[PDB]
């Protein structure tokens, strides 16, 4: 359930955006929209908690948005460090939270 | 004691309803709260209550 | 305010009635509150006092 | 620091069901929600439940409804979570997560905010 892209790509320097899309009950009903980053063979990591909020830690580079029934994140100033799986988990159905499928980020 | 876990100001009651024919009774269910409900007389505290 | 979820299911009694009664509490458990201003409440006591 | 320590690798035949177990540290057991996540060998994060540890309150995804079942033990400081029906589908890494912040007025459970992830563990059937 939930849909979202499967990989993403650009070269150092530039800025880049992950989207996620759902039904107007789990993502257009609530502003409960996180990212969580994972390397590959790494625990996932807590990158935005509410839809444009960091905790600490996380860089400026990371920023997230919504509209209507969808929401994407945004990198920018991309490195070789960027190079990781990002998943959105975001408020579900009744009382429950659904996440994506993930998307892969490849810096040339 | 709604998914594993207590509420402690609802009752899950269970009652004989009665259907839109008059021979045939139902049994059905609803959450009542505490002040509408008391525990039914002539029994031994057992789980019998009225509204 | 009351934070949790209640559902709510009907009830059919006899011809044609229905009777409206909660069925679930698709959530987690709350208490029902009322929040009011320390320092206005101290005003309008304050005040209160004076007259 | 907070750390989640959880259970060693498990391997099963299918049908014989599992409880995980997991332990955290580092913050007081019963004032974070603690959400159990799935991830299969290649695939995405899937949700399981939540569980309210102050009261033992739990709710699971609709496609796992009667097939997981979670408890806590607050004396010990652990929780556990059981999965039946086991098929070769079910191998994957089980991860367990601190959710919001448990408070009488407004409900936390479905925040996905998960502050901190256990090291997670590897279930096997075959
Ligand atoms: C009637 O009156 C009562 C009594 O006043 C009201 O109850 C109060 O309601 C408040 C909410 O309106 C509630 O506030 C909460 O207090 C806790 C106490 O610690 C606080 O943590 C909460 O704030 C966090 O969560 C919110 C969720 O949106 C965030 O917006 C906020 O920025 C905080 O987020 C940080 O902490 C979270 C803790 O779970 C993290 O999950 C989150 O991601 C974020 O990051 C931290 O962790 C990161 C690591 O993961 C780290 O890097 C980073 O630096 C951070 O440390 C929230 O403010 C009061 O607690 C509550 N009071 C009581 C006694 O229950 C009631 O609402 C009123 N009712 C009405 C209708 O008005
Ligand atoms: C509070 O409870 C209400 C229900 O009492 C929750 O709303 C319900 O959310 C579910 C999402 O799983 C909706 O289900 C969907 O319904 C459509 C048809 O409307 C169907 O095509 C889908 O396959 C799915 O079954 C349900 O309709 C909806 N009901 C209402 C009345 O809104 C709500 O999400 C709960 N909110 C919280 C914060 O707990």
């Amino acid at each position: 359930a939930l849909t979202q892209p499967a990989s993403v790509s650009g070269s150092p320097g530039q800025s880049i955006t992950i989207s996620c899309t759902g039904t107007k009950y789990d993502v257009g009903s609530h502003d409960l929209v996180s990212w969580y980053q994972q390397y590959p063979g790494k625990v996932p990591k807590y990158m935005i908690y509410e839809v444009n909020k960091r905790p600490s830690g996380v860089s400026n580079r990371f920023s997230g948005s919504k509209s209507g029934n969808t929401a994407s994140l945004t990198i920018s100033g991309l490195r070789a460090e960027d190079e990781a799986d990002y998943y959105c988990c975001s408020f579900g159905g009744s009382a429950t939270v659904v996440c994506g499928g993930g998307t892969k980020v490849t810096v040339l | 004691t709604v998914k594993t876990g207590t509420v402690e100001e609802m009752k899950n009651c269970s009652f004989n309803t009665t259907t839109e024919i008059r021979d045939k009774e139902k049994k059905e269910y609803a959450l009542f709260y505490k002040p509408d409900i008391v525990p039914l007389s002539e029994t031994n505290n057992t789980s019998e209550y009225r509204l | 305010t009351r934070p949790n979820n209640n559902t709510r299911k009907s009830v059919r009694i006899g011809p044609g009635q229905t009777f409206y009664a909660t069925g679930d509490i698709i959530g987690d458990i709350k208490q029902a509150h009322c929040n009011i201003s320390e320092e206005k409440w101290n005003d309008t006591l304050q005040k209160v006092g004076i007259e | 620091q907070v750390q989640l320590v959880q259970s060693g690798a498990q391997m099963k035949n299918p049908g014989a069901s599992v409880k995980v177990s997991c332990a955290p540290s580092g913050y007081t057991f019963t004032d974070f929600y603690i959400h159990w996540l799935r991830q299969a060998p290649g695939q995405g994060l899937q949700w399981m439940g939540w569980m309210n540890p102050q009261t033992g309150r739990t709710n699971t995804a609709r496609n796992f409804q009667g097939r997981v079942t979670m408890t806590r033990d607050t004396s010990i400081g652990t929780a556990y979570m059981e999965l039946r029906s086991l098929t070769s589908d079910d191998t994957a890494i089980y991860y367990c997560t601190t959710g919001g912040w448990i408070s009488l007025y407004y409900d936390s459970s479905y925040y996905p905010n998960f502050d901190h992830w256990g090291q997670g563990t590897l279930l096997t059937v075959s």
